[PDB]
């Protein structure tokens, strides 16, 4: 025999047990590769609009007055090479972790460790390549304020995440670091890489608009 | 048949219900709703006891 | 005291740690991504949207001139192309609002909503009320009107198809973009993400319908 | 009543905070916050009720 | 003896064990759930007719 | 007739922890504090009755 | 002596630090909760032989 306590108790730690296996997925993962594959369609898109800007440029003001037009092609390919020394950079890391997250599984449509959270720990954090990356986004984006200082750049930014809960993150440690499942650290490699032709487009867009 | 035997068949109705939510089967979310609206009239009821 | 069997010592024991996983919950740090990445797309997605808009006064203004008697048909095609998407931008603007409307207001220490964990917030208001299902009716229905408006290349970008059976179940669209266990700011981040799609869709499509002529 | 009412009423309070929080029902976010309280009540409860004597039989 | 009691206790075994693997974003997670669920749903039948 | 042991004060070390469970889960304040003191004592009292008998 | 009660206690006491690591987001959470919840799972198939 059995008290009513142990009656609720037996019965309802199923339900419990349901209620909790429910409340998680591995749809995190899924989104995150797919929103991994979003940003890089949009950056190729970007990346594109880019070209065309430099097309335009290149045969509607540039034929007419280069007097005036070769500073300002010269300023926006120093931009674009600006740009592209981080976006090397993170193509490096990207290639990195995905070498060492363990084959692409067909069955689910991205690497195998894709939940791992420690490799990108391993390889980011213990090794500081995520300092050297924060360093290269922060001096390109002051190298890119530079030629302009007129236009804010909300893309390009490695700020450390406000503080919750008493303790404090770097930067690193918050797209990077403990509990950062693999493929949300090649998720957030991408977004770099995304911001990074975000900002490189503004600031091409406002050199181009300078005249 | 006593009113035990309501507490443990209301039970299977909320765990079948809990297996098809689980595994995406089709009809799940009534069979829970159902069995725990059971459950918590039964353990209602039963308050009413020595 | 009172006794009991070690069988219903450890039901209370395991009782007690799965009413401790009812507060587990995603980690502050994956839910700064998913904001993160909704960021970044949205950005992304104005500056498609900008060269979509480049397209269009190129070819209006450089290839429409010479021979407007061929190229009318071109662009009325492809602002027709402009339009089907709308239909797709527009039912995700109001489910993004309603999303953000059941959020729960603006938090100022970070950047979204509050109740941005909530992982039952889109599992009620896109599943249990049917929004998801209706929008993958309209994203369904998009893509289809793109492919026959050309039938000359692939749209892979916009598609609402189910994830591949993995483990012997077969997750839905709704359910695996929408449903359990996702987060709030997951689900707002996955309409940013239909939204992008879709502007890559219209873009492609656009970019198609100017190069046939 | 009796306390024996108040276990089997809290299973009740529990049972339907559940049902609310599996379905996603509207007020399924704070009503399996009211059943954590009813619960932490009867953990409460209960260890008083488990500090009981039980008749000792030594003597015999 | 493996009575009745056997199952009972290997069916928490077996749907904790898919607790785990669905926690640790294991594939056969949501698999062993629904068995340790069918069995304990099963038993929760059985034990009505007592 | 009452005698308290250690069991009694596992309980309420639960109660400790599912209140702060509710804090956590109704987004008060004081939330992660109760649920961290509690399950420390929860596990050092659970702990502790491994080096005794029961009859 | 160190009968089955003790290895329900110190199951008891390592699934409860791994759960106070899972949700409380600590250093090692994530795999801490698997090897508690792999304690509990081994002692309910344990005493399914009882």
């Amino acid at each position: 025999k059995e008290t009513p306590r142990q009656r609720m108790i037996g019965i309802l730690y199923l339900v419990l047990l349901g209620l909790v296996a429910l409340n998680v997925s591995d749809s995190i993962l899924d989104a995150f590769k797919n929103l991994g594959n979003s940003l890089n369609t949009s950056t190729q898109n970007t990346q594109a609009g880019i070209d065309n800007m430099f097309l335009a440029f290149r045969e509607t003001k540039l034929k007419e007055n280069p007097e005036r037009a070769q500073p300002i092609l010269q300023k926006a390919e120093q931009a674009q090479a600006l740009v592209q020394q981080l976006t090397s950079k993170v193509g490096e890391l990207t290639t990195l972790l995905e070498g060492e997250g363990g084959g692409l599984d067909e069955e689910t449509g991205d690497v195998k460790y894709r939940s791992s959270t420690d490799i990108s720990a391993r390889l980011m954090i213990n090794e500081g390549r995520a300092k050297e990356l924060r360093e290269v986004i922060t001096k390109t984006k002051a190298e890119l304020l530079t030629l302009t200082n007129n236009e804010i750049n909300l893309t390009l930014e490695a700020e450390d995440p406000a503080p919750r809960g008493g303790i404090k993150k770097t930067w690193e440690q918050a797209n990077f670091g403990d509990g950062i499942p693999l493929t949300a650290a090649i998720t957030a490699l991408e977004k770099i890489n995304a911001d990074a032709k975000n900002a490189e487009s503004a600031v091409v867009k406002h050199i181009f608009g300078k005249m | 048949f006593g009113i035990n035997t309501l507490i443990n068949w209301g039970a299977t109705v909320v765990i079948i219900g809990l297996m098809f939510k689980i595994l995406h089967l089709k009809g799940g979310e009534w069979m829970i709703g159902v069995g725990l609206a059971v459950e918590a009239l039964l353990f209602f009821i039963m308050g009413f006891m020595q």
